[PDB]
RNA sequence: CAGUUUGAUAUUGGUGUAUGUCUAACCUGGGUCCGUGAUCCGGAUCAGGGACAGUGUCUGAUGGGUAGUU
RNA sequence: AAACGUGUGCGCCGAUUGACUAAGGGUUCCUGGGUCAAGCUGAUCUGCCCAGGGUAAGUCGGGACCUAAGGCGAGGCCGACAGGCGUAGUCGAUGGACAACCGGUUGAUAUUCCGGUACCCGCGAUGGGGUGACGCAGGAAGGUAGUCCAGCCCGGGCGGUGGUUGUCCCGGGGUAAGGGUGUAGGCCGUGUGGUAGGCAAAUCCGUCACACGCUGAGACCUGAUGCCGAGAAGUGGAUGAUCCUAUGCUGUCGAGAAAAGCCUCUAGCGGCCCGUACCCUAAACCGACUCAGGUGGUCAGGUAGAGAAUACCGAGGCGUUCGGGUGAACUAUGGUUAAGGAACUCGGCAAAAUGCCCCCGUAACUUCGGGAGAAGGGGGGCCACUUCUGGUGAUCACUCUUGCAGUGUGAGCUGGGGGUGGCCGCAGAGACCAGCGAGAAGCGACUGUUUACUAAAAACACAGGUCCGUGCGAAGCCGUAAGGCGAUGUAUACGGACUGACGCCUGCCCGGUGCUGGAACGUUAAGGGGACCGGUUAGCUGAGAACUUAAGCGCCAGUAAACGGCUAAGGUAGCGAAAUUCCUUGUCGGGUAAGUUCCGACCUGCACGAAUGGCGUAACGACUUCUCGACUGUCUCA
RNA sequence: GAGGACCGAACCCACCAGGGUUGAAAACCUGGGGGAUGACCUGUGGUUAGGGGUGAAAGGCCAAUCAAACUCCGUGAU
């Protein structure tokens, strides 16, 4: 049937955006963990 | 008046709807409207705090004058009596005599072509707005303002009616809709005659989905939910709660006006 | 324990016979004006309420609404 | 070389196995080369590997224009900190405003390039006013796109086999945006004066007194001496839309965005950025796969048919993605079965049967709508003659207001209806498609919703009923607070609780618990008070009684459509072996040859009962139970 | 020419049966079946978050997981 996952740029930038990540600074310590880790990627 | 169905269908059998003789025209008046978007019975943070509303009917807010207090000695005319969703009473149009044109709720009588003034020099018959002290003793009024220039509080729906009772300095008694004496100052303005539409409350509304349209959502009953739910949720087959009954919350039954609010030296009898 | 609620006390004053009255603290989600293009906010100014209410500390009552467990 | 290319044939899809678009994918598109990895076999082929190439915009979609739900938010409010809310503003299309069509071309792009002809951008406000500006349903009319036919026009052909120079056969009978014109349809009073209102003004809007043209499908011309076309003709008629007139018209209640833009009033030679390939009912997206699943929107032909169903076809595409044989048992998907016809079984589960249009006819009961397509019965093909009747509209005249008019006239074309006779077959709704019907009981009034992935129900909801709370900064709810919803609502309104259409009704109990009201009096915390008794050598200091006080509780009344019960009162009305009855397969009657089930009664109610409603109820039900007719491989029995 | 009207495709759903059950599919296929102008279905954009949301109420749903989601940390819990 509907799988979960119907794809969309547009509301996979206004959820897990860069920008959405540093509204708030419990998602800015996400942005930081993951430099310090060195993902390539580092947002959505 | 009202209008009963023929018992065509299932649904339609038994109901009944308002027969609409009243209403002059079916538009409004352009200038006078206002957007006004369903809010669902949810508040600033999206969470439901009234429950059972949403999904109504598409509406558009009439700007009406509940105030009438700066057209003191300006004549106006009835031009229309219009068909308001947003209240059970309807809307008339007044063309005031210097261009002006405002609604008011319709009160009972008042009909298309009709002379009405406002201010202390008014005559006393349906439609006119006065101080409570211009008003006398004994008549019916509505729309009362509870502060001076407040705006109009009291009696507002359809068939409403208040009935003055004594003028005491600054104070007046008034017998409320409700059957509560309640004092307000003199100073306070109300418009004469009782509010039309008075058959409204015996519509019968026949199907669920006229109640959808109004934007009622369905009810659910606490003893068919689970004990998580609500306390009179549970038990095996039909309950009646097993206990006192309480809001989903847990409050019980009982009186929940603020003993120690302001008002109450304002009331002189409760209904 | 949250919540609801009682009293004392601080904010809290004048004056008369537990209870009146006054205005000045305090409250108006009352009117009008300005910042100002502005239903937020603040400052004026009239209109009221008024040492009451709200709030802090202390205190009795209720408290499966919630929480920890037997 | 079964699979790669070309040709022929055959079959399949065709409201899609065709042609596009958004989202998504991200080079899978084209050329050339390869066959090691991948392809559920194979490969010279590939959506695979390597190299190279390919996406052209003033007019298409979006940005530089507007705003909705909502987000962020200068100051700001609130909050121990973190942080929450929010004003001015600023973002935010899924909507509004805004200028291009036809044809050709490459291997890959085309409303983007090319050809032709077009179009838009380069005094007056941000303030006022008008407009923008709006639901749902329904029919009719006028048109066009498309389609069909033709004895007509143009181009071909004379038939491998009986006949085909003939109202015989095959193929084609087009052309856009823009401009000119202004029809059918729809809408609309003009002007003078005064003018408390539109934050200042207004000659504009509104209000008062007085006197008395706009838009618009389409037809025609131009665009077009062009382009297209089997380089000819490029006409006429019929039919006809889900498309246009139409944001129209009529009806109706549930009463149906904002801003920009445009108009008006006063105050005072250039034309930018992103997308443009390719896939898109799927072999390129979401499902781990080249997955029998899912995926919004547009295009929509012929014959039969009411139809976008269904059968065969068109435009166009596919037959590649393991094959070749062989009558084993057995399994699955289809098919037919003599005589019997539910005897199978928990149960008619499954299958069978009915099935279409027209006409006749239709019961109990009923809330008068219904039941009802009740049940049941008749006609159905083709040919000829005959009879009646729509639409269209040339020609013929006449009339005007002299036109894109009108009114008579009826050729040709084309629906529809009724009789008479005849012909063929086993069969005329001949294929595909296409209701089984009846009687009774239980529950729920009804349409609906529900346990995504074993329960669709008698469960939830519902319209209706009652009770309780709320006087507006309402009650209730989210939040520590601010602030919000309730509500731009106001006792005929809102919230909470139970019952659940409709009809007749809803009995007794306030002793318990809860709720409402009253508090004389008893008890009672903090606080006030500090009697009196101690330590030390009047002072300091420890413990500290009497007395003073509120809620609450004890107490007094009411309240059961409050939780509850039937001494506080002991079950009324109604029903009753029941969705409840153990004993139990109670007893009697009916149904059957045989009835632990079913229907009607009795009443010994283990253990019914009145808004956790009692008793009934027309209609309804993929609900449960019983019975009967039709029908059948369910069964004898395969 | 009204209707939470009737029959019936698209669309939404899932009552019955058979198949599938290391399936073509971690819920589907075939034939029947219900609604099909409304309390309807659907696209795009928003929004409600864990003792919390939402719920025509099944403890249902909240990324194949729900009588309290998932991830990291206390943590090498017991």
């Amino acid at each position: 049937s509907k799988r979960t996952f119907q794809p969309n740029n547009r509301r996979r930038a206004k959820t897990h955006g860069f920008r959405l990540r540093m509204r708030t600074r419990a998602g800015r310590a996400i942005l930081a963990t993951r430099r310090s880790k060195g993902r390539a990627r580092l947002s959505a | 008046g009202i209008r009963k169905y023929k018992p065509t269908t299932p649904g339609r059998r038994g109901s009944s709807v308002a027969d609409f003789v009243e209403i002059t025209r079916s538009t409004p008046e352009k200038s006078l409207v206002r957007p006004l978007h369903s809010k669902g019975g949810r508040n600033n943070t999206g969470r439901v705090t009234v429950r059972h509303q949403g999904g109504g009917h598409k509406r558009a807010y009439r700007v009406i004058d509940f105030r009438r207090h700066d057209k003191d000695g300006v004549p106006a005319k009835v031009a229309h009596i219009e068909y308001d969703p947003n209240r059970t009473a309807r809307i008339a149009l007044l063309h005031y005599a210097d261009g002006e044109k405002r609604y008011i709720i319709a009160p009972r009588g008042l009909s298309q072509g009709d002379r009405i003034e406002n201010g202390p020099g008014a005559d006393i018959k349906p439609g006119n707005n006065l101080a409570l002290r211009n008003i006398p003793v004994g008549t019916t009024i509505h729309a009362i303002e509870l502060r001076p220039g407040g705006g109009a509080k009291f009696a507002r729906s359809a068939g409403a009616s208040v009935q003055l009772l004594a003028k005491e300095g600054s104070m007046a008694h008034l017998r409320m809709p409700s059957g509560e004496i309640r004092l307000v100052d003199v100073r306070c303005r109300a418009t004469i005659g009782e509010v039309g539409n008075a058959e409204q409350s015996n519509i019968n509304w026949g199907k669920a989905g006229r109640k959808r349209w109004l934007g009622v959502r369905p009810t659910v009953r606490g003893v068919a939910m689970n004990p998580v739910d609500h306390p009179h949720g549970g038990g095996e087959g039909k309950t009646s709660g097993g206990r006192h009954p309480v809001s989903p919350w847990g409050q019980k039954e009982g009186r929940t006006r603020s003993p120690k609010k302001a008002s109450n030296k304002y009331i002189v009898r409760r209904r």
